[PDB]
């Protein structure tokens, strides 16, 4: 009864003469909010929306002199009804799209007061921020997805954000918070910035997450069927020149096989209207398949006989343009793969 | 009667402080949880989550809400839960959730005469998963629902599953359209940090994917297309238009299977166990047409300078190699 | 092959519990019911239970007979209680997905063998 | 000090009353900082835009004599002060931001000037006239006015820096390239009166270098692939047919692509016209052999292969001269 | 100026009971509806509804809100509409509707000095409408929007379209990329129930589906693939690898047209007019390939047994363009 | 004068009223008589296994504490006054995400008669869960339940009933069918009892008997699959020296059946077993597979290369495996269709 009476006495008399519209140290100092982020799960990056989900415990701490008290306990836990009548900094995410403050089963907020007047404010957020991605090297590309957060109304001369530790040790991710189907989280990099505006200069806490796309899926689905189709279109050069229906079926359907591979590779990608690294590969591989049958059109114009070589009169030769194409077209497809896979595995 | 019950309820909240934990300076309050699962709506492999509808219920004993004389359990209106202390329990896996609010908000407050209070909720939650789909679609999953107090440590609040292993009910009633619940487990543990131990309950299910669908649509035609590529080995080498139109249309039919199963199946962009099989069957179809150019070049090109022995070799080896490929595949993933 | 195998007693002065062990098909999704055919060739509804554990009772048998399903062991049970001598009939374990149903005998597409319960006096 | 100032401004203040309600219109200076124009949904005829939307106006009821000279406040005073009912006129879904606080601000100077900025994501609406696809250009508007206050009560006006643009490289523009910006001032005439309507126009032209190697180059090479039959012998009737009908099937496979990111409009686009004429050329090549196989073998058409080798490369290059000039340069 | 307006607005609301209809013990209040339509967003054939964004305005007079001495029409802030009686008008077709709330909740209150109050809303509604899509895509659907009072009967509230011909505006400036609004009607009527007679207003559009998309995407390729199936009749009967390969690829090309149009068109799982045409053209391509097997069986199978190849081929050249012309004539007259 | 008496009754209803407790909390059970008018049985989704319904949901119960005396015999209440009165906590047992409508005012109407008989109507949109047995797709039929009851109150506290006869209590509107793929045959109204962990509740239940139209599936799926299998058998009547022709015929009808297979599955939810359509496609795929294996057996025993010229050396006979497969394979496909359309048009 003695503990509960003093505890109720401290809570009821704490907000007497308090104004949540004012800043702590309004005409005296600059409010030093020290922020900290614990990333529980770096969620799914959406290539079709240029965004990424991240689920954090966003916690920030600052000193409020007006909320000092004395009593038995040192740390004063508050209710949500009382923490809504207390000044909290207007921290927002500069690139967040539509983020969720969770409300199950109670609002996931917490405001603790120590006896010297240091507000500690933790809350669990699911932040859907904007990651600007340039897909010119799809899928051999890396991206830096930023978290930029600062204040909204209070400039640099009124609030200053910092980190509660060393900056690299502040934003810490969980060991089971990868949760990426198509990327590899290669660590993060933090920085403090001051971004100017038309309403004054603000303090921005930038935090970049370095990603890199997994490549092994698109090799076995796009690259290896496109390579095996270009090889199989070049398989027709080791036939006889008199098999005019047989070499036609090679030439037209490997175009149709590359046409099927071209459409299906593309739709598993956001609809960017510029040529990606996959688009350049398929288009040049499309040119080799087309050139295989244009070679046969040149062979067929020089054939001069309908019958093939008998297994037992004159017979056709082995077609000097079909001999040189056995060496030229596999080599140029081999030289192109050396140029392709050295350029895009370097950028 | 009824006026005495009204007088009793009015004096329970006379001087009640909603910010005071039960036994505020004393022992930690023990909260017993009880889940009645309504359904599991979807289990998404792309978004790596599942939707769970349940009757999440909490029991704890508050001494300020004890009454005597009335022999019945006071079931009150749901809006008195805004006037009581309720625990700050949340979900770690929670992506998105909501209490149902039609026709009213689906809360319940049922006071007991010893002070025990029930706070039930009909919650549709979306809980996250880390799905290992390297053995897809021949894999077993493990998705959980982590329950944890938000503010209080184990000095102030404690959790337990009411009834031990019979806490979560309604799991045997779940019929998922593409999974099968093998076993659910109930784990109660305190999570020790530098500040203090936090209570945590864990509800988990094992999801073994049913494979009868994938046998029909995916595995069976890819086998039958590979067997049709072998038809060009019982056809003479003179029939050039016949043996090409087999193998060339067979690599196209494998292409249309591989491309349209990429569109039909869920978009997990890494290497799965169905992608290794479909790429493997594409090789046997590709090798079955390399065999004919090997035949065609030896007779018609290396002729004026054996041919049936190559076809007689391929009739035995390629069924043996594809059966060996199925042997290695179906023993590694099953 | 789906064989709805029944069990339980067949003679009583008293209570009884006529069971029904299913095999060949998981009926958790399905609605498993109990019927009654006296001499007179009329299959009367006794009890049913949906997947959401909802007990549907006939008006002549409401409050007396209690139905329970075991969703793990794939069975339905009927707890007989307060057996009047007019209950001497055959009890059929049905299992369907009732279409124009839960009271119509022609909506359940699986059937038990029968249990001749005799209630003398 | 400042608590004494803020309680004196709200003492006797009526937020339902416009400033100068019987005197003169409330002049409001609007500013806008575009964060990111999102993905232009061509099917639904939408585009996402994120802005910081600032308004200034003189309110004589919020004058204070002090030394503080500005009241750089939170979003707590927004519901107590008269706020203009500015709505975005062509918005389908507009959202304010509420994480972690209400992302609004209020600054009150001593002479009565009130600054009010809020962050807004808007699913605005623009009718995409999708003729000349994918070579087209669009000026998608973003319009706003007051909802209840006519021209006689609230007049809007732009500032010097009317619409401010960021870096333009971090925007979510997949198919479109931001090329221009334009404002205007108009007065619409609705039932409730005359409303001063600001408008912001965003000129968006295309990035074209993708449809070249996905539809244009595959359709041109397959039309050339049908010409291959003309230099192949007349009596090779399985080979001429195999060239003919599979070129038809691959044109049908490329016609799948042509209406991918488009609504179901009922005119003929530049993409639809190109794929159709490429299909007709492919259609004409197989019918050319069908009439040549009947009139010669099945019983000058005997020299019609020598006519087709000249006429079909000429007509397709004459078509490309017509097509690429009239849709790019005209 | 400001203080006199402030005293009159505070006078109207003091003692103003929002639980009382205007003329509570007497005549029914007359509410005049007025709709200004911004756009029609989407028309869903699967969900059988349409999305409608509009400026929804109600005029009625309340004598408790009449002021004197001021010749102005007082436009108040939208937060006074929670302090006034407003009618409980709902939309009977409504699946999902919301008042837009940027930058404030888009309401208005414009008091007139005789007591007339204008309550304008800005509502994006998703109104259900039945679609008889058996003549797809050659059909005219019509879709309504019902407006009805929820609690009061016609003894308490009355509805009318303000300027009954030209009440709903902005219809002729709606650009739908797939439909075409032919006309709109405004019907004022009263339903009659046992409890009482309830007022009801209905805005109805009649949508005509544009067919220029379906000609280029569905009909014209299906015609031209069927004409290519006929090329095999002017090919010599010895050409087995030509006449078969042409017809077999033609049944494959018609198959890929059918499967592609199943992917892109909305999934309406019953028989439509486009299903009858695509299945009908599939039959002519199917019968053009049975023709050669009938030819190939007579020459090479019923040949040594000793009924003319040229007779069947000349017959097919005349009949199959004539029967496909009869098929289009029966089709395009039964659905137009 | 009448308006003054009306406001005096409204001001004095809720004096001494407690909305936290049930009417007769220690006296008797609360008989809430319910009533549903269905305006649109909306879109049934087979993928999510759900359905949408718009209802006018009427409830009626007696509260003795709200009796009054006055000139009128029925009151009409504001939403502010209706939220201060006990209203039973009816929820839908299988509702997924249901909407209470409030355009333009909240669509709720609470009426008080002179003996305290409350009447409470709501306009609701209920997205409920319909479990389906897709074993006979598309020739199947199932009942979609709509089940509601009290959330907190047991059988000994709140009992639900219907306001009429049970079959006459749920009234579907004559314009309210609103289905493009199903045919609403009729409804069945019943009532039940759960045993939850909290206790026995009264569960009202309305079932909705649906049957799928199969006319779309015959034209899109069944008839092109039948005609392709008819084609693969029609290649038996060709001569055996058409070695390229019957090869081209064989493999492409497999590719035509492949295209029909993938499209039919796409317009279907992801079940993990065999539907009735899945059996038909897989068996029809086996006939087209067996047709090309049949020609491989014919080609092995050909012994010549040239065909029969029309005027007549020796020639090939028509093979016995060809003449038998002309009789066997159309018969087995004809027998299978008689088994298929008698088994699945019987269930
Ligand atoms: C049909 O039914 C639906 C459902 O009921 C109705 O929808 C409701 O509509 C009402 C009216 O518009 C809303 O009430 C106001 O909401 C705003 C917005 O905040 C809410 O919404 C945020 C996100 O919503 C977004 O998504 C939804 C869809 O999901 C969308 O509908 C919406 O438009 C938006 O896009 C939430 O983040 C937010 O939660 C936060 O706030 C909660 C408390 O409100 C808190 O519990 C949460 O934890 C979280 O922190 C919230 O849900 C509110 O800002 C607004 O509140 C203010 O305004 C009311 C008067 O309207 C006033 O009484 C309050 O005091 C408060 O005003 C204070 O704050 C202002 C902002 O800081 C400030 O400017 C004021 O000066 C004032 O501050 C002063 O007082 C405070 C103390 O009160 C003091 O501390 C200060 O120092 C200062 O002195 C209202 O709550 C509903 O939210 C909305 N509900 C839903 C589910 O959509 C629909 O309208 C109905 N239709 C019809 C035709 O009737
Ligand atoms: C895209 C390719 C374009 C190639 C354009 C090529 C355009 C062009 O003019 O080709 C001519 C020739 C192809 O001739 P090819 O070997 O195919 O054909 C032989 C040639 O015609 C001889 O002249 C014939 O003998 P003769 O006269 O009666 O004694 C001989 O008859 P037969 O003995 O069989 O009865 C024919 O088989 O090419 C080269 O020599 C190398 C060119 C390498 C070009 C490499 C380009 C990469
Ligand atoms: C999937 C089908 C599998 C079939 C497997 C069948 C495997 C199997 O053993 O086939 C042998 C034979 C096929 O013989 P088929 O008629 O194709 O070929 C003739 C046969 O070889 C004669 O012996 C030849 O005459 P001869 O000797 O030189 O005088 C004749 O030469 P020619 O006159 O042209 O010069 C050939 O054309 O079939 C049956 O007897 C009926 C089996 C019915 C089986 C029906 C099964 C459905
Ligand atoms: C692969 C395809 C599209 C088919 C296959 O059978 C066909 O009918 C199609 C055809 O395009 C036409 C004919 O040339 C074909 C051949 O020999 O088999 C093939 C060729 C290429």
């Amino acid at each position: 009864k003695d503990n509960t009476t003093v505890f109720t006495r401290i809570l009821d008399r704490l907000l007497d003469g308090y104004d949540n519209r004012l800043r702590p140290g309004l005409g005296e100092r600059v409010t030093e909010v020290k922020t900290d982020i614990f990333v529980t799960s770096f969620g799914p990056v959406s290539d079709h929306d240029m965004e990424y989900t991240i689920d954090v415990f966003f916690r920030q701490s600052w000193k409020d002199e007006r909320l000092k008290f004395k009593g038995p306990m040192t740390v004063l836990r508050l209710n949500n009804l009382m923490a809504s009548k207390i000044w909290t900094p207007d921290t927002f995410f500069h690139n967040g799209k539509k983020s969720v403050a969770h409300n199950m089963t109670m609002p996931n907020k917490l405001l603790r007061i120590t006896e010297d007047g240091t507000l500690l404010y933790t809350m669990r957020l699911t932040v859907r921020a904007e990651c600007p991605m340039h897909l010119e090297d799809f899928p051999m590309d890396a991206h830096a997805c930023p978290l930029k957060f600062g204040s909204y109304a209070y400039t640099r001369a009124e609030v200053v954000y910092e980190w509660t530790r060393e900056p690299a040790r502040s934003v810490v991710v969980a060991e089971d918070g990868s949760r990426l189907n198509q990327y590899d989280l290669l660590g993060q990099t933090v920085d403090s910035g001051i971004v100017q505006s038309s309403t004054g200069e603000y303090v921005v806490m930038t935090t970049h997450f370095h990603l890199k796309r997994k490549i092994g899926y698109f090799v076995i689905q796009t690259y290896l069927p496109c390579i095996m189709t270009v090889i199989l279109s070049q398989v027709s050069f080791w036939l006889n020149r008199e098999s005019v229906p047989a070499r036609t079926v090679f030439g037209v359907t490997t175009v149709l096989t590359m046409t099927t591979l071209s459409i299906s590779a593309r739709n598993s990608l956001p609809k960017v209207a510029y040529a990606t690294a996959m688009d350049w590969f398929i288009a040049v591989c499309y040119a080799f398949v087309f050139s295989a049958l244009i070679e046969f059109a040149t062979v067929n114009y020089f054939t001069k006989r309908g019958y093939a070589w008998d297994g037992k009169k004159t017979f056709n030769s082995v077609s000097k343009i079909d001999r040189l194409s056995r060496i030229a077209f596999p080599l140029l497809f081999g030289i192109f793969n050396l140029v392709y896979w050295a350029t895009y595995l370097n950028r | 009667n009824m006026s005495f019950v009204k007088e009793t309820v009015d004096k329970l909240l006379k001087g009640y402080d909603i910010r005071l934990r039960p036994d505020f300076g004393g022992p930690p309050v023990c909260v017993g949880m009880n889940i009645d699962i309504a359904s599991i709506d979807m289990v998404s492999e792309v978004n790596m989550d599942y939707t769970l509808t349940m009757y999440f219920q909490q029991y704890w004993r508050d001494k300020r809400l004890a009454y005597s004389g009335i022999p019945l359990n006071l079931t009150l209106d749901n809006r008195v839960a805004d006037q009581l202390w309720v625990p700050d329990t949340y979900f770690l896996n929670d992506k998105k959730s909501f209490v149902h609010g039609v026709t009213v908000k689906n809360r319940m407050i049922r006071l007991h005469p010893d002070g025990t209070v029930l706070y039930g909720l009909r919650i549709t939650t979306t809980a996250a998963c880390m799905m290992d789909l390297r053995r897809y679609p021949l894999d077993e999953q493990n998705c959980t629902l982590e329950i944890e107090s938000y503010g209080y440590t184990t000095d102030d609040i404690e959790f337990y599953w009411r009834g031990g292993d019979k806490a979560v009910t309604g799991v045997e009633r779940i019929e998922l359209p593409q999974f099968s619940i093998v076993e659910h487990r109930l784990v109660s543990r305190n999570v020790v940090f530098a500040t203090g131990a936090y209570p945590r309950l864990s509800l988990s299910f094992r999801l073994k994917r049913n494979i009868g669908y994938f046998i029909l649509q995916t595995y069976m035609p890819s086998i039958l297309i590979t067997i049709l590529s072998w038809v060009s080995f019982w056809i003479n080498y003179d029939a050039s238009a016949a043996r090409v139109a087999l193998g060339i249309t067979t690599v196209l039919t494998m292409t249309t299977i591989n491309t349209h199963l990429r569109e039909t199946l869920p978009k997990i962009p890494y290497v799965k166990a169905i992608d290794m099989y479909l790429m493997g069957c594409f090789v046997f179809v590709f090798l079955a047409l390399l065999e004919y150019a090997f035949v065609n070049y030896i007779f018609f090109g290396r002729g004026p300078q054996d041919v049936n022995a190559i076809d007689r070799w391929s009739r035995i080896v390629f069924p043996f190699t594809f059966s060996l490929f199925n042997l290695v595949y179906w023993l590694y993933y099953v | 092959q789906v064989q709805l195998q029944e069990s339980g007693g067949g003679l009583v002065q008293g209570s009884l519990r006529v069971s029904c062990a299913a095999s060949g098909r998981t009926f958790t999704t399905y609605i498993m019911a109990w019927f009654r055919q006296a001499p007179g060739k009329e299959r009367e509804f006794l009890a049913a239970m949906d997947q959401g554990r909802i007990q549907y009772y006939g008006d002549s048998v409401r409050g007396r007979f209690t139905i329970s399903r075991d969703y793990a062991k794939n069975s339905v049970d009927l707890q007989l209680d307060g057996l009047r001598p007019e209950d001497t009939a055959v009890y059929y374990c049905a299992a369907g997905a009732g279409f124009w149903g839960l009271r119509t005998a022609s909506s359940y597409h699986y059937w038990g063998q029968g249990t001749q319960v005799t209630v003398s006096s | 000090d400042v608590t004494v100032i803020l309680n004196n401004l709200l003492e006797g203040y009526d937020n339902k009353l416009r400033p100068d309600i019987g005197v003169k219109p409330t002049l409001i200076h609007t500013d806008m900082y575009v964060n990111s124009i999102g993905p232009v949904n061509a099917i639904n005829m939408e585009y996402t835009i994120d802005i910081f939307f600032a308004q200034t106006w003189y309110d004589r009821r919020l004058k204070f004599n002090s030394t503080i000279k500005v009241l750089r406040l939170n979003s707590n005073m927004v519901g107590k002060i008269w706020i203009p009912d500015t709505f975005f006129r062509n918005s389908k879904k507009a959202d304010a931001h509420w994480i972690t606080t209400p992302n609004r601000m209020l600054r009150i100077w001593n002479d009565g000037r009130v600054l009010y900025t809020l962050r807004l994501t808007i699913d605005a609406e623009c009718q995409l006239q999708l003729h000349n696809f994918p070579m087209d250009e669009h000026s998608c508007p973003l319009e706003f006015s007051s909802y209840g206050y006519p021209r006689e009560e609230i007049v809007y006006q732009w500032k010097r820096s009317s619409v401010e643009v960021g870096d333009t490289r971090s925007w979510r523009l997949y198919q479109f390239s931001f090329v221009g910006l334009r404002n205007t001032t108009e007065v619409v005439k609705t039932t409730s009166g005359d409303y001063v309507v600001m408008s912001v126009y965003f000129d968006l032209s295309r990035r074209m270098g993708y449809f070249t190697i996905q539809t244009y180059i595959p359709c041109t090479l397959i039309v050339v692939l049908s010409w291959v039959s003309f230099w192949i012998n007349k009596d090779a009737v399985p080979a001429r047919t195999s060239l003919g009908i599979t070129t038809v099937l691959t044109m049908t496979t490329l016609s799948t692509i042509a209406r991918k990111s488009l609504p179901k409009v009922s005119y003929v686009t530049a993409m639809d016209l190109f794929v159709s004429v490429c299909f007709i050329f492919v259609f004409s090549a197989l019918v050319e052999y069908g009439t040549l196989h009947y009139f010669v073998s099945n019983r000058r058409i005997a020299k019609m292969d020598s006519y087709a080798r000249i006429f079909f490369p000429t007509a397709f290059c004459l078509f490309n001269l017509v097509y690429w000039v009239s849709y790019l340069y005209l």
